[PDB]
């Protein structure tokens, strides 16, 4: 038996320490920890209202546009505001394409190198590789010349000597299980992902006025000017270009990005059987279209023991079953107060006192919902849409069970969605079914500007008596984000963010309950202790970000 | 599904309003004839030639009548009875009127088109005329520049399919999201203008600092467009002023090709 500590975990944002006890080859034991904090909440408090979210959006680079948006939907909430149906489309437009573009980075940029060996596809035959796509993907660019190219590059990458950031990897591990051609492939993707992800970039651009950070929204709506008619403003030829971006995602999205997924399963079996994190899974409702802040096209709710079918609908982002239950600890974390909190009665008081096994070792709270531990995100996502009987969501899942069903002969039970590989299927189902939503808010867009609705911003007016509290709920990349907002005296006098990685990375809670990325691990093979490759594996398939997890 | 068919005709043209359509990409022009439109009649890509492409052409405008945009570039002369140009043995302002008596619209795209443009200057040796003074009883959607934008005709072309009538225009019958400012009215130079500080000469030291380019000649005063907000080639920060010349005036009539390069502009 022995202690590991994995510090920095890299191909992750920001700042992350994991420890692990091994016994008999197994980890038994781990401790997960974000080593840096800014104070974000305390950055934004007694300002006015309007400007937090210019502030808070610098919570995250990663997640940009998530915590812009969260801030003004909990203004909005704390004022009673009715944000324009316009302002909606246009919100909604900048969060799918966003979306699109970090679950792609997140499969090919900082996961795929946990399951792909770049030496051993200078052992592939392009002309095999290309080969056993065929009835497998329609993609355009599996071709051998094209895999050709991409081996020629990784050849001339080794040449040199100066491998850089693809140095000192986890080659010839035994837990690399891909085939030299399968590797091959996967490398060719890495590199066509970053194109697609561009283009998703560009349609964020177009209406946030740049990306990463965004720079057009409001509480009351947004700042873009709707008038077909003119020059310099959001007109018809604007909204032609925002389009023609939008059309190029679906090919890589459906004929690679959701194959490999397949793919990868099929290689990895034993990865259906671990990694499972809690037994309780959380999602909000997202992308309103009706005037009054409702009408979602995603559902939302709660899973409690892993039973879909008792699970309880969450339709609106003012259901009092859902604000009442959240609440954070900070027993085993670097602040003073820590008995549980609601977020509008929340601290954020340093105090840091170095790292004890049994006492305080994170900059990360405790998230509790009616005191369990609860995992968010894709996972998360993708179950209670199967408890909902979404129909899109069944299907896009069954195609994924069809590829691995026609690679091995074996079905894909929900049982084994419980899993670090069915964590990284409902991501990659999740940007799947993004790409309808982007056509069905463009073509709203388009239809009610038609009708003679240029409307885009509703002016706010803030009492300067009397105190106010707002929530904002967004359901982000990682998972549900909510903004909790105490106004007072017209100016915030409390601001507490409650994060998706908040709830999956948090320590030891004030029962000492284990939060998801600790439960997860315990159980996981570890063959060789000092490149503990079976932990990051893990691990990586939460996304995790620890800017967003600490602020 | 079908899709809305458009009849391209060329009269003394350059070429150049045809290949700015190469430059475009919302939408390229691929796009642009395999999904947006059908076109019906254009001499530069046509796979018919000769008597199979006049048939077409007639074939066309009696299936579609009511129903097609009609589409010119190039001035129309009118001196010595038509004979300046003549396809199929007669003369261009023949083939213009008859299919305009079944246009549902008509665009004149190019300066040359909209007023006459360079083929009209000077002497003007064949007495080219604009699209709208052959055709006095219709109203002609002027698209000018040379070439403009090709995004300001394809804009225009996707409002009459989109939402089933023409853009907003202004009283010369061009669209006011392209047309409706002065390019001096809507530059990045006129911190430079207000301050006095000019370039004199290219490639003097204000010139080399990106000052204005009014003491070179710059048309921006007295020239309507989106040259300095929609650009060129959607690259990003392309059109002639920022790459170090002045505007010539080439959207405007009796700027472009009348004015010297560098004759000074009047301001209001
Ligand atoms: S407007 Fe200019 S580019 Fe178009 S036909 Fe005339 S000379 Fe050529
Ligand atoms: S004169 Fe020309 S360069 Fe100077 S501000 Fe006016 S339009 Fe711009
Ligand atoms: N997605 C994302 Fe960032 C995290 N965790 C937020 O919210
Ligand atoms: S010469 Fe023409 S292209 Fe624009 S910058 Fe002046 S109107
Ligand atoms: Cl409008
Ligand atoms: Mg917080
Ligand atoms: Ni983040």
């Amino acid at each position: 038996s022995q202690r590991i500590t994995i510090d920095p975990v890299t191909r992750i944002e920001g700042h992350l320490r994991i420890d692990c006890e091994i016994e008999n080859g197994v980890v038994s034991k781990a401790w997960a920890s974000g080593t840096m904090w800014r104070g974000m909440e305390e950055i934004v408090k007694n300002r006015d209202p309007r400007d937090a979210w210019m502030i808070v959006q610098r919570i995250c680079g990663v997640c940009t546009t998530t915590h812009a948006l969260s801030s003004v939907r909990a203004a909005e909430s704390a004022l009673n505001i009715d944000v324009p149906v316009n302002a909606q489309y246009i919100r909604n437009i900048i969060l799918a394409a966003h979306t699109t573009h970090d679950h792609i980075v997140h499969f090919y940029q900082l996961s795929a190198l946990d399951w792909v060996d770049i030496t051993s596809a200078l052992q592939a035959d392009p002309t095999k590789a290309s080969e056993m796509l065929k009835g497998v993907s329609t993609w355009h660019l599996n071709s051998p010349e094209e895999f050709t190219k991409v081996q020629n590059k990784i050849k001339d990458l080794v040449a040199s000597g100066q491998l850089g950031i693809f140095a000192n990897g986890y080659w010839g591990h035994p837990a690399m299980k891909l085939p030299p051609e399968v590797n091959l492939i996967a490398v060719a993707h890495y590199l066509q992902a970053l194109e697609c992800q561009r283009d998703a970039n560009r349609v964020v651009a177009l209406l946030g006025g740049k990306t990463p950070h965004i720079q057009n929204l409001a509480v009351g709506g947004v700042a873009n000017p709707i008038n077909l008619d003119g020059l310099g403003v959001l007109n018809l030829e604007r909204l032609m270009y925002i389009k023609s971006f939008i059309d190029k995602l679906s090919d890589f999205v459906e004929q690679v990005y959701k194959v490999d997924t397949a793919v990868i399963a099929a290689f990895y079996p034993e990865w259906l059987t671990r990694g499972k994190g809690a037994v309780n899974y959380l999602s909000v409702p997202e992308f309103p279209t009706d005037s009054k802040n409702g009408s979602f096209l995603f559902p939302g709710g709660y899973i409690e023991n892993a039973d879909l079918s008792s699970y309880r609908p969450i339709t609106s982002h003012s259901d009092e079953y859902l604000i009442k239950g959240i609440q954070e600890s900070a027993k085993h974390s670097w602040y003073k107060d820590e008995a549980p909190q609601a977020p509008w009665e929340g601290t954020t008081i340093p105090a840091y006192d170095g790292w004890s096994d049994d006492g305080k070792y994170s900059w990360v709270k405790s998230p509790t919902f009616y005191g369990k531990t609860v995992e968010v995100g894709p996972l998360a996502n993708m179950l209670v849409k199967l408890a909902a009987g979404r129909e899109s969501t069944q299907n896009k899942l069954n195609e994924i069970v069809a590829i691995y069903q026609k690679l091995t002969g074996n079905t894909l039970e929900v049982a084994q969605l419980h899993s670090t590989l069915g964590r990284i299927i409902g991501r990659t189902v999740h940007c799947c079914e993004l790409q309808d939503i982007l056509q069905n808010q463009y073509s709203a867009l388009i239809t009610n500007i038609g009708k003679g609705d240029h409307t885009t911003f509703v002016k706010p007016n803030i009492p300067a008596t009397g105190e106010f509290k707002g929530v904002g709920f967004l359901e982000a990349p990682k998972g549900m984000l909510s903004h909790w907002m105490v106004i007072k005296d017209g100016i915030i006098s409390n601001y507490q963010a409650v994060v998706p990685s908040t709830w999956n990375s948090g320590p030891r809670n004030f029962n000492d309950d284990v939060g998801p990325y600790e439960q997860s691990l315990v159980g996981t093979p570890v063959a060789d202790p000092n490149k503990p490759l079976e932990v990051v594996r893990t691990i990586h398939s939460f996304d995790p970000c620890m800017a967003c997890a600490v602020h | 599904p079908q899709r809305p068919p458009v009849i391209w005709i060329g009269a003394q043209e350059c070429t150049g309003c045809t290949e700015s359509l190469l430059r475009a990409t919302h939408p390229t022009v691929e796009n642009l004839v395999l999904e947006t439109i059908s076109l019906e009649y254009h001499e530069v890509l046509s796979a018919a030639f000769g008597h199979q492409v006049e048939e077409n052409k007639h074939n066309a405008l009696e299936k579609y009548k009511g129903q097609y945009v009609l589409v010119v570039d190039g001035s129309i002369p009118l001196k010595d009875n038509g004979i300046y140009c003549m396809v199929a043995g007669e003369p261009i302002v023949d083939h213009i009127r008859k299919a305009a008596e079944g246009a549902a619209a008509i665009i004149a795209i190019g300066s040359c088109s909209a007023w006459g443009g360079v083929a009209a200057a000077g002497v003007n040796p064949t007495g080219a005329v604009s699209l709208q003074e052959v055709l006095p009883g219709k109203t002609v959607i002027n698209i000018p520049g040379c070439p403009p934008n090709p995004h300001n005709f394809l804009a225009t072309v996707a409002h009459i399919i989109t939402y089933g009538k023409p853009p907003k225009l202004d009283d010369k019958n061009r669209p006011t999201f392209a047309y409706g400012r002065l390019i001096h009215e809507h530059c990045e130079r006129r911190p430079h203008f207000d301050a006095g500080r000019f370039a004199k000469e290219f490639g003097d030291e204000g010139h080399r600092e990106g000052w204005c380019l009014y003491h070179l000649g710059c048309k921006g005063p007295e020239t309507y467009g989106n040259c300095s907000t929609l650009q060129f080639c959607d690259v990003g920060g392309v059109w002639p002023v920022a790459i170090g010349h002045p505007c010539y005036g080439c959207n405007e009539e009796g700027i472009g090709f009348h004015k010297g390069i560098h004759q000074l502009a009047n301001v209001e």
